[PDB]
């Protein structure tokens, strides 16, 4: 049950930079947010899609730098 | 450092895939690396950062398109009906673990094909085996060659393996034993080996696992000619890719010391790759280049 922490700890890192894309729009962090969304469990199925989702939207509007 | 490649030069990289199974990720091979190459080098904003999106929606894409062609048991070839190919798994695998900076990439596609490959082509030795070869025999690069098979193809599925670990790693439970088993084989017989690419290869991979040292390292090393590239008489493509995984495998080893004449030979190949049987040197060399722009002092 380690693994449920981890599971756990994927989902904050990626919800931390996914919410940080949307601060900044770099390359840099769209890198960062888009691996870390790919790296949470199917376990999270649904708010994936919603970060991943977020991620698109990001992406919609533009990068900058 | 040295001077990033420039982005000019890449331009031809970004690339519509299109036909089935295989020439899909020809076609996707490209972009996936031009972006990643120019994501890491950062040259984006001197360029076209909308040309980035742009390459993004292609990637995406060739994603897509290559999950038409995934079988039930997550493996991948040319058709849907198609005895399914070892290397072509294993190269989805390679290319798609880089796109997961890219791309939405689903987890259980991907690690479905590394689980795959571990259940049903690794042998007890830990050698891997192709039992349905690509039609594109020209995108394999030094693979295409006869000798030292079980070594070189061994060593090509492992990296796939090291390269999905971090992805992989909660899901395939399987993953870490595959890993050190393949790291047996090559370790055990690395010293008997004949071609420059083998070397370079299976050096890549047991270096990536902390395997190379001791003779085996010497071998690595003392194989160059001049300290600078990996050769055997055969395409120079081949070379390219091959010292592509030699400065892979020196970045791994952080011996910066022998780093830049290998970084000098490569830059002065001026190979910008694209084009018909360049899909291993071009995922290679770029692959190489970045990694090296990422770590070097």
């Amino acid at each position: 049950t380690d693994a449920t922490i981890k599971k756990e700890q994927k989902l904050i890192q990626a919800q931390n930079l996914v919410r940080e894309f949307e601060k900044t729009h770099t390359v840099s962090a769209h890198r960062k947010a888009q691996k870390a969304v790919n790296l949470v469990s199917f376990e999270y199925k649904v708010k994936k899609m919603v970060l991943q989702e977020r991620i698109d939207n990001v992406l919609k509007q533009g990068l900058v730098r | 450092g040295s001077r990033s490649t420039d982005a000019e030069r890449l331009k031809h990289l970004i690339v519509t895939p299109s036909g089935a199974g295989e020439q899909n990720m020809i076609g996707m091979t490209p972009t996936v690396i031009a972006v990643h190459y120019l994501d890491e080098t950062e040259q984006w904003e001197k360029f076209g950062l909308e040309k980035r999106q742009g390459a993004l929606e292609l990637i995406k894409k060739g994603y897509t398109q290559q999950l038409a062609f995934r079988q039930p048991s997550s493996a991948f070839a040319a058709f849907v009906k198609r005895a399914p190919s070892t290397w072509l798994t294993a190269y989805v695998v390679k290319v798609f673990s880089l796109a997961v900076n890219l791309i939405a990439i689903d987890s259980q596609v991907l690690c479905g094909a590394v689980k795959w490959l571990i259940l049903e082509k690794q042998k007890p030795d830990g050698v891997f085996q192709e039992d349905a070869p690509v039609i594109h025999q020209e995108m394999i690069g030094g693979l295409r060659n006869n000798n030292e098979k079980d070594m070189a193809l061994t060593a090509f599925v492992l990296i796939s393996l090291q390269e999905a670990k971090d992805i992989c790693e909660e899901q395939v439970n399987s993953l870490p034993g595959s890993i050190t088993k393949a790291g047996d084989f090559l370790e055990a017989n690395y010293m008997n080996l004949q071609r420059s690419y083998t070397v370079a290869i299976a050096g890549y991979a047991l270096a990536q696992m902390g395997r190379l040292k001791g003779p085996l390292l010497n071998k690595f090393l003392t194989t160059a000619k001049d300290k600078n590239r990996w050769e055997d008489p055969g395409k120079q493509l081949y070379n390219v890719e091959a010292t592509s995984y030699a400065l892979l495998a020196l970045l791994q080893l952080k011996d910066f010391d022998f780093v830049p004449p290998v970084v000098r030979w490569l830059n002065e190949q001026r190979y910008y790759g694209g084009g018909y049987g360049s899909t291993q040197a071009t995922f290679m060399v770029f692959q190489a280049l970045a990694q090296y722009q990422k770590d070097a002092p």
